[PDB]
RNA sequence: CGGGAAACCAAAGUCUUUGGGUUCCGGGGGGAGUAUGGUUGCAAAGCUGAAACUUAAAGGAAUUGACGGAAGGGCACCACC
């Protein structure tokens, strides 16, 4: 199910940078 | 086909279809011409004078030919205008 | 919904001709299809016809002599002048020698040859080849 | 050796009458719609009149166990440049019985053209008669009629069947995957081939039957003929 | 016609009746409908005995019409009719086929069988479904003996009447001659013929 | 093992008992003597093979038809099955019965005056 | 491209039709996608009956039949050899094989 | 019937012989449903949504081979009992 997988993916890659920019100010 | 000196300029003039005025074109191998006798009025025997249709591949193929040459011969004398 | 009757009366027409149908019923009629109909059979294209009365709006039936190539309809009703009327007929007519654009004028519905003759523009109804 | 007679003898009603009665040209074929089976019928009536043209020579091949096998198709288009044209196709192990092939395929083909006018009806008629097209696969093309002294505005491969079927004055277009030349042939030839059988204002008068040849000459075939 | 000496007349209407002639099945196809009188309270239609005799006249009208006898070409591949093509072959100077059509013999010039007729006459279309076909590529007129349910393709005159078997098909065949050569001038209209309608019949048990 | 017989074989005694049906009969070594003599055989081993097939289809030519095969003695025989049997002098006769739906077919065609009558079942079978 | 015109499946004129699990596997699949499969037959076998019917106390009895509904997935059909795959014009045959 | 690249479709027809009314919406393959702004939500997230850069093909229907830890018939002590 490689497109489904690419999809979780970037879902907890944006999560992660999501968490990330909005610590910053 | 003419000009405007009134001479005809066609390599020939082809036939339509006695069923439904359309042109019968060079290639129609499935069309036909069909021919039937005359009989004398006195004695029921043929007197060597006949007529003649022409019927279009495309009739034929969908089954209306029967009913085409029925019509056709009713509205000659053939068949007299009763059934 | 029923939008316009002139088209589906040409319709009609068109479908029975390319069956080979020798005639057709056309409902409803109207005044706009008798005088488009007269026009096809004074040049020579269908038979005559015959018109019921039915208390509502009535219907026509027609005889076909297996002549017609088509018959159609411009849907929205543009008006011409004189000098654009060459445009439409390089447009929609098969040759420069025979078939006819119909017009409505305010000296009636006509034939696009007639209406050079009496000098008058008008807007287009179809036409017939 | 020396080209004496006796190189054809007929296998067919058509053939038996063709070579021997008063059968005087193609258009009393063409009237009674009969199928043309015996290729030396069309040399007897437009013989060395008739001119010849390589469309073009193409591979084509299947796969095996042990190799790629190839085959070579020919397509070829005659005519006499007075109202006659026609088309084949061969597909053979060797080009040269390719060709020879398709020769006789565009012989058997051979069908009658209609000519008219753009204008005024003066001298002798010199483009389509009106607005017709033909299809082959996803191929569309269409012609139209031009003033007199335009010549044919077209691409090479339609122009050629033009030119070899007498037409001078025509306008053209066409539609779709053009690059396949044998479907841009086809759909040209099928257009062409359209002109004698649509219906105009000067073919509406009744029609008047006559007997067919295998009728007038029943007996010539039985009397001293096998 | 409308004409007393082409008039049925009562001896024949009974040999109709006697060889169930007027018998269809209980399936109509909407062609074969002009045809019929009307269905049976058991499910089974009735052929117009009239409308027989106009179109057998109008189809002996169209053989009597090809000047050359071997010209028409007559067929059957159920068994039914073999006997009757045989005698009708010997009767009037047709050309006969019995038993399997070859596939190409109208239309593959080179075949030791190849032959090219002037008219075709067929038993049951949906049998001698071969030659009927192979006609649409020659230019070949049809005459076919047709029941209630026989698919018309490519037929021009379809003759009314039971073609399911026995003494049926063979009196078609039978009266068909008989017609053909009394309107030539080989036999009377008044007279009665020769020939006895139970020579073209099928296998009736013989002992 | 395999003993089946091949289209050289099956043909040459084909043709063979066509043209010479009355010189043939069951004894296999007087069929050999004939096979011989009516025709050319490159070997022996050939010659006994065909002479072989020709004494099998003699025995089945003794009790019918061989479609492949055509004889005098066969067609004639045919030949009075074909034109008129020994079974009747006349032929089956006309005095048949008529269903009310027939009579009244008939009326409308002014005839009738020769038949029997009686009516079919109160509503259709199943 | 689309193989079956009925997708492989019954339904026309609906939405949602209910599951079933299967009698080999467990696997869950529509009512109508199901392959079934109605078997009856005796609890003794045509061998063993003989045996069964003379040791009998009755003068007269009659062994009872056992009844079964199966349903099957499409790969335990297949696997079992309940169905075969077919000629792409023998596919569209739905009469069931002769006895 | 007629249409289509074909598989197929009584509509997916009545189309270069091109016009019954009207809503949404696609423009070679990727980067990308990504960055950025707005907005709704308790959260998970939903809606709206680029460009720089990169590339000669990616794709659809069908034909003949070869191949399968797919199925059915038949064969061989260079296979097995």
């Amino acid at each position: 199910m490689r497109a489904k997988w690419r999809k979780k993916r970037m879902r907890r890659l944006k999560r992660k940078r999501r968490k990330m920019r909005q610590r910053s100010k | 086909m003419q000009n405007d000196a009134g001479e005809f300029v066609d390599l020939y003039v082809p036939r339509k279809c006695s069923a439904s005025n359309r042109i019968i074109g060079a290639k129609d191998h499935a069309s036909i011409q069909m021919n039937v006798a005359e009989v004398d009025k006195v004695t029921g025997r043929f007197n060597g004078q006949f007529k003649t249709y022409a019927i279009c591949g495309a009739i034929r193929r969908m089954g209306e030919s029967d009913d085409s040459i029925l019509r056709l011969a009713k509205a000659d004398g053939i068949v007299s205008k009763n059934f | 919904v029923r939008m316009n009757v002139l088209a589906d009366a040409l319709k009609s027409i068109n479908n029975a001709e390319k069956r080979g149908k020798r005639q057709v019923l056309i409902r409803p009629c109207s005044k706009v299809i008798v005088r488009f109909l007269t026009v096809m059979m004074k040049h020579g294209y269908i038979g005559e016809f015959e018109i019921i009365d039915d208390h509502r709006a009535g219907k026509i039936v027609v005889n076909l002599t297996g002549r017609l190539n088509k018959c159609g309809v411009i849907s929205p009703r543009f008006d011409v002048q004189l000098k654009d009327l060459e445009k439409w007929q390089n447009n929609l007519l098969p040759s420069r020698q025979f078939g006819f654009i119909v017009l409505t004028t305010s000296a009636g519905i006509m034939d696009h040859e007639e209406a050079r003759r009496k000098h008058t523009g008008g807007k287009i109804l179809g036409f017939f080849f | 050796g020396k080209a004496e007679d006796k190189e054809w003898l007929p296998v067919t009603k058509l053939g038996r009458l063709v070579k021997d009665v008063k059968i005087k040209s193609l258009e009393e074929i063409y009237l009674f719609s009969l199928p043309i089976k015996e290729s030396e019928i069309i040399d007897f009536f437009l013989g060395a009149a008739l001119k010849d043209e390589v469309l073009k020579i193409m591979p084509v091949q299947k796969q095996t166990r042990a190799a790629q096998r190839t085959r070579f198709k020919a397509f070829v288009a005659i005519g006499d440049y007075n109202g006659h044209v026609g088309l084949g196709v061969k597909c053979s192990k060797e080009v040269a019985t390719a060709i020879r092939g398709a020769i006789i395929l565009a012989k058997l083909s051979i069908v009658p053209v209609r000519r008219g006018y753009w204008g005024n009806k003066i001298g002798k008629p010199h483009t389509v008669p009106c607005k017709v097209t033909g299809r082959c696969g996803s191929v569309l093309v269409h012609l139209i009629p031009a003033p007199r002294g335009t010549g044919i505005v077209s691409a090479p491969v339609p122009k050629k069947l033009l030119l070899m079927a007498g037409i001078d004055d025509c306008y053209t277009s066409a539609w779709s995957c053009t690059a396949t030349l044998g479907n841009f042939a086809k759909a040209t030839f099928d257009a062409i081939s359209k002109t004698y059988s649509y219906l105009t204002p000067d073919l509406w008068k009744e029609t008047v039957f006559t007997k067919s040849p295998y009728q007038e000459f029943t007996d010539h075939l039985v009397k001293t003929h096998t | 016609g409308a004409l007393d000496v082409l008039q049925m007349k009562e001896e024949d209407v009974l040999k109709f009746l006697a060889a169930g002639t007027h018998l269809g099945g209980t399936n109509l196809d909407f062609q074969m409908e002009q045809y019929i009188y009307k269905r049976k309270s058991d499910g089974i239609y009735i052929i117009n005995l009239k409308r027989t005799w106009e179109k057998l006249l109008l189809a002996a009208r169209a053989i009597v019409a090809i000047e050359n006898p071997a010209d028409v070409s007559v067929i059957s591949s159920r068994n039914t009719g073999q006997r009757a093509v045989l005698k009708f072959a010997a009767a009037t100077g047709a050309t006969p086929i019995a038993g399997r059509f070859t596939p190409g013999t109208f239309t593959n010039q080179i075949q030791a069988a190849f032959r090219e007729p002037r008219l075709l006459v067929v038993t049951d279309p949906r049998a001698d479904h071969q030659p009927l076909t192979e006609a649409s590529y020659v230019n070949l007129p049809t005459i076919a003996l047709c029941n209630t349910d026989s698919p018309l393709r490519y037929v021009d005159i379809a003759i009314p009447c039971n073609n399911k078997g026995a003494h049926s098909v063979g009196l078609m065949w039978w009266m068909l001659a008989r017609e053909v050569l009394r309107m030539r001038g080989t036999i009377s209209r008044e007279h009665p013929w020769e020939v006895m309608p139970d020579l073209y019949f099928y296998r009736d048990p013989e002992e | 093992m395999g003993r089946v017989r091949t289209k050289t074989v099956k043909k040459a005694a084909r043709v063979i008992i066509e043209k010479y049906y009355t010189r043939l009969g069951n004894d296999f070594h007087t069929n050999k003597r004939v096979c011989e003599e009516i025709a050319i055989i490159p070997s022996k081993k050939l010659r006994n093979k065909i002479a072989g097939y020709v004494t099998h289809l003699m025995k089945r030519i003794q009790r019918g038809p061989v479609r492949g095969i055509s004889i005098k003695l066969q067609e004639e025989e045919r030949e009075r099955r074909d034109n008129y049997v020994p079974e009747v002098s006349a032929l089956d006769q006309e005095i048949i019965e008529v269903d009310p739906d027939t009579k009244e077919m008939l009326k409308l065609l002014d005839f009738g005056s020769l038949s029997n009558l009686q009516v079919t079942q109160p509503t259709v079978g199943m | 491209t689309k193989k079956r015109r009925n997708n492989g499946r019954a339904k026309k004129g609906r939405g949602h039709v209910q599951p079933i699990r299967c009698t080999n596997c467990a696997c869950c699949v529509p009512k109508d996608k199901a392959i079934k499969k109605f078997v009856i037959r005796n609890i003794v076998e045509a061998a063993a009956v003989r045996d069964i019917s003379e040791v009998s106390v009755f003068d007269a009895y009659v062994l009872p039949k056992l009844y079964v509904k199966l349903h099957y997935c499409v790969s335990c059909a297949i696997h079992s050899k309940v169905v075969r795959n077919r000629s792409r014009e023998a596919r569209k045959d739905r009469t069931p094989p002769p006895r």
